[PDB]
DNA sequence: AAAAAAAAA
């Protein structure tokens, strides 16, 4: 909110989440931001809303955005003895709200290294332009925006197989330890729900098959190998 | 007459808004106030001005809406159920339907299970919820002792357990509601603010958070991260059920009528069954036993 | 004249903790005002039964018609009337002190600043509400206030002593409740240990001998008084009979 | 008495080398001194005399007065409100005595502002597309105290001025006035005093062959004079540094840490020379300016113990 | 992410001193004009030079060559000093080089300068230990 | 008469009334002709009484706060005037009390930012304003009496004077003399002072009853006002007896400072100076603690004093029994009887 | 031009 030295504005100003309406947010560097946002953004995230009350004025924004974000871990390398809360200084509560993790790490083998290099080098100079993607930039966004019309529903062995699995999640991950494990909420079932669909939406099918839903739970359930790994 | 603006939430992000002039007639006086989000229904019409003309250079005429109906549109962003200027008055045919089913027996039980359907479980917080929203009766003794009569309720709990969603239908299904959050409410942002008038150049007071929740319910989730300083102005809107201001030369009173619902999270994310509430939380004596 | 409502820090008083750290108000602050009192919260289920019954009680259902009786049998009178009468007394009224009860005054001021001197002395440290001149002004404004109620041109001791009384409980109450705070506790061991090897359950000792015994002793009759108190405080199984001279053992 | 701050002055009223040397290497005639002391030691008095017979003398301080640093006295003044502005300047800056007391008082903005003037630096701050900069070219005249308003038997460096150490190494003589309790000068000190009051009056004690105006005029036929410098100085001026880094060697000896390694101390040095040969020499430059430059300097560094 | 950086550190020696005094003296007591200017702007938009097949090799060895110096005959896992911002900087150096003098296709000489002149500044960029 | 003790507080405040004359000189510019007197003690040791007798007793004087006034209205006000519409100067609170002195409470809880306007006026008695167009330089040779308490509720007779003092060394090394006052508990005192105080609350305003409060009063019968020496009716001043030693009314203490402020003008002698300059140097170098530095003010202080009180008894020079006086007065102030 | 209230660093 700002406001003019004794001027009657009182209005406010829009912030990336706010510009990125029906969007996607990037943010870069997710580790050093400060309190109010780090508290804002996990009301942002779940409820797609942000409310303010200052000064005499008061407004509930839209917030509706996918965020992708990016991170470093804490000492600058990932250490593969300890896990992901462990190295990350993210609160607990921020982790729940996200629906997938990627690590990703380099090492000093010398078979990669000359690849990377030369595939950097080719497309420097070389195929500066002559890169070979299977399908071009315009049929990508062709696909895109005829999947994105399509709403997948759930049958009965879906729906089965999808209490099944979250069962099974729900016990073998809080059969670890107490008081130090907890990972599983509603939330995973729900993201289970949103990636099924997806992925329905990216093969052009009006319904959904098991096959999905294991895809689905193998994704979520390998963001937890990883954090053992 | 008063100034209309354009509704953030419809305004494009990073954008400027747009003001017009709405004029009331006899019966419409006094129905809008300031701050609410309004629908007008109007006329539009135009006249003519001098110094408007002078500014821009070219014959341009200046617009007025005149009211013919007015809808508040204040939290309560549901607007399918029913049609009409207001969805909480009634007729006489529903009033008698209300007094058919209100003798029937058994009637708490189907009114506690009819309160978030799409909820399961957590009977005892439908029951809170229910007993807070409905209220009690205040009392005067003498006109000389004052007795509050208005419930709070806190919620506290482990994540994943869907308090915003309660949150959210009591925003719902209340007459006036008012949402508040985290660190982005100021201790001045909820109770009365004093304010210099632009145009006549004086102090005046302008309506808090809470002066909009009178006769109504106050939300405020993640009620344990707000700061001290923001969370200690609310002590008499819970108790004493006034706000009492002396700033800049003025010395009023305000009533304010409130009920408030609050969620929190526990330290360290989750809650320590062997361990008392004392060192749950960190809110004192004071806060907890309103 | 100046009424304030305050909390003091973490809630409740917490009087296990010292009294200097629960309130955070200055010496210069606490000067001006006169008159503290710290209500305190307590559970004995009578007053707990007597408050529930009031409250339950003054629910607007039934005191509607008590208070009346009130105004009928001229126990109380309204609150017009009230400030008419205050108004009357302002205005009229202006008593003055005489010798007598200047000399009771002078004398009360020194013997409370000679306690307070012993309690700074005991405890080693600056006490958390001060006693000043300001004080016996205040005392002198209290007996005046009295006089004023009955409009009596001069304040005599009848007053005075209500003053006094008034006074009493606002210091006990505040500044010298608990100025301990709660040689070490090394001999508070080694002294508990001797009465039960040599008083046993049911009979009892004079407080003389066993002053006399333990001052020529290591003990002193400093350390004796202190925590012969405490035990009587503890009750459990230590009492006083028959003035200050029956050491009763229960 | 405090004979060594007076030759300072007088050395500083004259100028070091100016005019530049060749290929157009800057080089400023002005020399930047501060004076370091307790409170009640009438160093602002000194510092009143000097801007009081020095005519370019300005004396200027932490705020109190908001239109002397930063910018101009043009600000908003005609009654049109034309905005006249020069943008970035000072007060007189240029061949200016600039003259403040409690060097350690002022906000960012003068200290920013003395860091643009350090070595003749032109002022370039811009508010509204404005770039008539003011050629600067004055001497420094710094007075204050450390916070603590004493000196202390722990690491000097600790006092200082309580400023950036960058700032402090830009000047050319840093002298220390430490208040010692002694009987045999306070004796005369009050009795100086004490006859000054009596008389109501300037004492016939002192003998002064020499007045006021008469300094005054032989400050700026001095000046006109304007000796230049020689060339068979150079090797001692070289192996003068080559001791002075000798002594940088031992400032890690600490409790009197100022003795840092410095170029600008090689080129004081060269400065203080020059205005030893340009008081009251004709143009000819001295070995023994160069011998009473190093004099002075270590009696500067002397105060500290 | 700077793309280079240099340390100077001015420490007390007799001779080095000594020359720093003749010099600033003998100042006290071969440069172009702006022909520069109207160079540099010529060459910064009429040339536009590419690295050639042959520098790739060396390149690639350069890469390697630096990773090999990162670990030892011990497992502790040394610091990772041969980062892709290495291989951005030799390449942007390289081409500048070959900007310089008119070229249009880059050389060895332009690869050897470019990792001598980055390896200069690492060289002194450690700390106490090693 | 109703404050007990202090007497060497009444002593200064008299000599600070009638203080020193003041010194130009062609070459040496302006000598500080005043003194300064500040006080500091726990809380209910009647200072802020004793600073109000000082300003009722006062020729001129103005009351000032330390909470409620701003350093900048403090001094000079820009303002526009209704009738010829510009804009000129308005006189703040000591350009008001111009040759008199200003009195501050709460000097402690002042804020530091309008601290700096003291900081310019006591340092050369001198304000200058530069605001809108405006550069004039306005004469101020006030007098300025303060009262602090310290920074905890009460003084720590075991801690460092000047951790003590919420305000900088800079300022405290302007005000030539720092009094500490504590109210040490002690029986007697306890009794001597409440039966004092007690004895001062039983007064009765002449020719009125006890029954009735205080009522107000019409002005004077006279809208305009206006047997010698034998009568002695208000000049022997004891109006009533309750001690061997003379006391005198105020009125004729205002005259006698009235008659001293302008009639006499005294000068120093060696004789003084040799008693000045060996305190001086006796004080400086006894190596023991003590509560505040000195420095060369001191001196001047001690001769300003030395005037001051060869002003008091109406001689026109200074007497060594003045340097005397004024250097027990300066070892109580520093050290304590 | 000068006093007083509010959000963010
Ligand atoms: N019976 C249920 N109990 C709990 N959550 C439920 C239930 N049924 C459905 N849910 C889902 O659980 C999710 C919980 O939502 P949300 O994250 O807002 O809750 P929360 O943990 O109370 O939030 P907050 O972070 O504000 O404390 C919702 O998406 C909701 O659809
Ligand atoms: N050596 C001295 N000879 C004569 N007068 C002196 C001497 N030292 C100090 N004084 C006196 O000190 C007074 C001025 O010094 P002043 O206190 O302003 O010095 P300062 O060190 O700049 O201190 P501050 O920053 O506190 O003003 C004059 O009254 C002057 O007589
Ligand atoms: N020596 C004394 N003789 C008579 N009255 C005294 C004496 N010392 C203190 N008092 C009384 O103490 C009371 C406190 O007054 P006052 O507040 O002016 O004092 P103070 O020491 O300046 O206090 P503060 O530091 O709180 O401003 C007065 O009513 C005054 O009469
Ligand atoms: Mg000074
Ligand atoms: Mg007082």
């Amino acid at each position: 909110v700002v406001r003019d030295e004794e001027g009657g504005d009182y209005t406010i100003e829009a912030g990336a989440l706010m510009l990125a309406d029906n969007g996607i947010c990037c943010i870069d560097e997710f580790d050093k931001m400060d309190i109010s946002d780090q508290v804002a953004i996990h009301e942002a995230m779940e409820q797609q809303t942000i409310s303010i009350a200052k000064a005499g004025i008061h407004a509930t924004l839209n917030a509706r955005t996918s965020i992708l974000a990016a991170a470093n871990p804490v000492g600058g390398r990932y250490n593969r003895k300890l896990s992901l809360r462990g190295n990350l200084n993210m609160t607990a509560p921020i982790m729940s709200r996200f629906d997938l993790f990627f690590v990703i790490l380099d090492d000093c083998n010398e078979k990669i290294d000359t690849e990377l290099a030369s595939h950097i080098v080719d497309l420097h100079m070389k195929r500066d332009e002559a890169i070979e993607p299977p399908f071009s930039a315009e049929q990508l966004r062709r696909y895109i925006k005829y999947a994105r019309t399509f709403k997948p529903i759930l049958t009965k062995e879906a729906r089965s197989y999808l209490v099944e699995k979250y069962k099974e999640l729900r016990k073998d991950d809080a059969q670890g330890f107490s008081r130090s494990s907890y990972r599983i909420t509603v939330r995973q079932l729900e993201s289970m729900i949103r990636l099924s669909e997806a992925i329905a939406r990216a093969n052009c099918v009006d319904e959904i098959t098991p096959s999905f839903i294991a895809e689905a739970y193998d994704l979520l359930r390998q963001s937890i190998i990883r954090v053992d790994v | 007459r008063v100034t209309l603006q354009e509704a953030p939430g419809t305004v494009p992000p990073g954008r400027l808004p747009r003001h017009r002039e709405v004029i009331l007639l006899a019966d419409l006086v006094d129905v809008s106030k300031p701050g609410e989000e309004v629908e007008v229904t109007g006329i539009y019409k135009n006249n003519y001005d001098g110094n408007l003309n002078a500014k821009n250079g070219f014959p341009v005429f200046a617009t007025i809406i005149e009211a013919n109906s007015i809808k508040r549109r204040e939290g309560n962003t549901a607007n399918e159920g029913e049609e009409g200027l207001d969805v909480f008055s009634w007729t006489e045919e529903e009033e008698r339907e209300f007094r058919k089913i209100s003798r029937d027996r058994g009637i708490i039980d189907k009114i506690i299970s009819s309160m978030a359907p799409s909820i399961y479980g957590h009977r005892d917080i439908k029951t809170a919820v229910a007993c807070s929203l409905f209220g009690g009766v205040p009392k005067n003794v003498n006109g000389k002792h004052s007795i509050r009569g208005d419930i709070n309720v806190l919620l506290l709990g482990d994540p994943g357990t869907a308090k915003s969603q309660i949150l959210k239908y009591v925003e719902k299904t209340a007459h006036r509601a008012v949402f508040a959050t985290g660190q982005g409410a100021s201790a001045v942002g909820l109770t009365a603010s004093v304010r210099k008038d632009p145009i006549t150049k004086e102090w005046t007071l302008e309506g808090g958070a809470l002066v909009l929740a009178d006769k109504g319910v106050c939300l405020i989730d993640e009620f344990d991260k707000m700061n001290d300083q923001d969370r200690t102005s609310i002590h008499e809107a819970m108790e004493q059920q006034s706000i009492s201001i002396s700033k800049a030369g003025i010395v009023t009173t305000l009533q304010a009528r409130c009920s408030i619902i609050a969620a929190a999270n526990p330290n360290g994310g989750r809650y320590n069954s062997t361990l008392p509430l004392a060192q749950n939380v960190s809110l004192t004596e004071p806060i907890l036993s309103r | 004249s100046v009424l304030a409502a305050a909390n003091p820090i973490y809630g409740r008083y917490d009087d296990l903790k010292s009294p200097g750290d629960n309130i955070d108000f200055q010496t210069t602050i606490l000067s001006r005002f006169d008159m503290i009192f710290i209500v305190k919260d307590d559970h004995n289920e009578e007053r707990d039964i007597s408050i529930a019954n009031h409250v339950i009680n003054i629910h607007t259902g039934n005191a509607n018609a008590m208070q009346n009786q009130q105004e009928e049998n001229g126990s109380e009178i309204s609150i017009e009337k009230m400030k008419r009468y205050i108004t009357y007394c302002r205005l009229k009224c202006a008593p003055r002190l005489s010798p007598q009860a200047a000399e009771k005054l002078s004398s009360n001021f020194v013997t409370i600043r000679k306690q307070l001197l012993i309690n700074e002395l005991e405890s080693t440290e600056r006490s958390s509400i001060p006693i000043t001149i300001r004080q016996l002004e205040a005392i002198i404004r209290i007996t005046e206030s009295l006089a004023k109620l009955e409009l009596s041109p001069i304040a005599q001791e009848r007053h005075v002593d209500e003053a006094i009384r008034l006074f009493q409980a606002s210091t006990m109450d505040a500044a010298s409740q608990d100025p301990i705070g709660g040689t070490s506790l090394s001999e508070i061991r080694r002294f508990e240990q001797e009465l039960k090897r040599r008083l046993p359950i049911g009979w009892s000792t004079s407080y003389q001998t066993l002053r006399r015994e333990f001052v020529d002793t290591h003990r002193f009759s400093q350390l004796a008084l202190d925590k012969a108190l405490y035990a009587l405080e503890k009750h459990e199984t230590i009492q006083l009979r028959h003035q200050g001279q029956n050491i009763y053992r229960s | 008495g405090n004979l060594d701050v007076k030759k300072a002055l007088l050395l500083l009223l004259v100028g070091g080398v100016d005019k530049r040397v060749g290929d157009g290497m800057k080089i400023r005639g002005d020399i930047n001194v501060c004076l370091m002391g307790d409170p009640g030691v009438a160093k602002s008095q000194l510092l009143k005399a000097i801007c009081k017979i020095s005519p370019r003398g300005v004396y200027t301080t932490g705020k109190g007065s908001s239109g002397v640093g930063l910018t101009a006295a043009v600000m908003k003044d005609p009654v049109t409100d034309e905005m006249i502005l020069e943008g970035g300047a000072l007060v007189l800056a240029d061949n200016g005595i600039c003259c403040i007391d409690e060097f350690d008082k002022m906000d960012e903005s003068d200290r920013t502002a003395i860091h643009e003037v350090m070595e003749q630096q032109t002022i370039s701050i811009s508010k509204a597309g404005i770039n008539t900069t003011l050629n600067a070219r004055t001497s420094i005249l710094a007075a204050a105290n450390p916070l603590y308003g004493r000196y202390n038997p722990r690491l000097s460096p600790l006092d200082n001025i309580n400023l950036p150490a960058a700032l402090l190494s830009r000047f050319d003589i840093l002298f220390l006035m430490l208040d010692i309790p002694s009987r045999d000068d306070d004796e005369k000190l009050a009795e100086h005093v004490t006859y000054v009051h009596m008389h109501n009056k300037q004492p016939d004690l002192d003998f002064t062959p020499v007045e006021p105006s008469k300094m005054r005029e032989y400050i700026a036929y001095a000046k006109t004079k304007r000796p230049v410098m020689s060339e068979a100085v150079n090797d001692y001026v070289v192996q003068a540094y080559i001791r002075l880094r000798q002594d940088s060697k031992r400032e890690m000896d600490s409790k009197f840490s100022f003795g840092q390694a410095t170029p600008r101390t090689l080129l004081g040095i060269i400065r203080l020379s020059q205005a030893l040969a340009k008081l009251r020499l004709a143009d000819m430059v001295d070995i023994d300016d160069v011998e009473e430059a190093l004099r002075l300097v270590r009696v500067s560094k002397e105060s500290l113990y | 992410r700077f793309d280079l950086v240099y340390l100077v550190l001015d420490k007390v020696d007799e001779k080095n001193d000594r020359e720093l005094a003749k010099h600033l003296t003998n100042l006290y007591l071969v440069l172009p004009v702006e022909f520069l200017t109207m160079y540099i702007s010529y060459a910064k938009e009429h040339i536009h030079p590419i690295i050639t097949e042959a520098a790739k090799t060396e390149l690639v060895r350069a890469y390697v060559g630096m990773r090999k110096m990162g670990d030892d005959s011990r497992s502790d896992e040394k610091r990772i000093t041969a980062t892709t911002r290495q291989l951005e900087s030799m390449i942007r150096l390289a081409e500048a080089h070959a900007k310089m003098k008119l070229k249009n296709v880059v050389e060895l000489e332009d690869v050897q300068e470019a990792v001598r002149l980055i390896r200069s500044a690492i060289k002194d960029y450690a700390t106490d230990p090693k | 008469p109703s404050i007990y003790g202090h007497d060497h507080i009444k002593k200064a405040i008299l000599l600070m009334l009638m203080g020193g004359v003041e010194k130009n000189l062609e070459n040496g510019s302006h000598l500080r002709g005043d003194i300064n007197i500040l006080m500091v003690g726990d809380p209910s040791t009647a200072k802020s009484q004793l600073l109000r007798f000082v300003l009722n007793t006062a020729s001129l004087a103005i009351a000032t706060t330390g909470r409620g006034s701003s350093g900048v209205g403090l001094t000079a006000a820009v303002t526009t005037d209704r009738e010829t519409g510009e804009r000129r100067l308005e006189a703040g609170a000591m350009v008001l009390a111009d040759r008199g002195v200003v009195c501050i409470d709460e000097f402690d809880k002042m804020t530091d930012v309008d601290r700096v306007a003291i900081h310019e006026v006591m340092e050369q008695q001198t304000v200058t304003i530069a605001k809108a167009g405006i550069h004039t330089t306005l004469n101020a040779r006030c007098s300025v009496i303060a009262a602090a308490n310290p920074v905890f509720g009460q003084y720590d007779v075991n801690r460092d004077p000047h951790q003590n003092i919420a305000l900088p060394d800079s300022l405290l090394s302007r005000f030539d003399l720092l009094f500490v006052v504590t109210d040490d508990i002690n029986e007697i005192r306890d009794r001597s002072i409440s039966e004092h105080v007690l004895r001062t609350h039983r007064y009765l305003p002449p020719g009125y009853l006890e029954g009735e409060p205080v009522r107000e009063r019409l002005n004077l019968s006279l809208a305009v006002g206006e047997q010698a020496g034998a009568k002695l009716a208000k000049n022997k001043g004891n109006y009533n007896g309750t001690e061997i030693p003379k006391l005198v009314t105020i009125p004729f203490l205002r005259k006698y400072v009235q008659y001293a402020k302008e009639r006499v003008i005294p000068q120093l002698t060696q004789e003084a100076i040799n008693v000045i300059v060996k305190n001086y140097t006796d004080l400086r170098n006894d190596d023991n603690t003590k509560k505040s530095p000195i420095t060369a003010r001191t001196l001047e202080t001690l001769i300003r004093l030395a005037t001051a009180h060869a002003k008091v008894r109406l001689s026109k020079t200074v007497n060594k029994v003045d340097a005397k006086v004024a250097a027990n007065l300066l070892r109580f102030a520093l050290l304590g009887e």
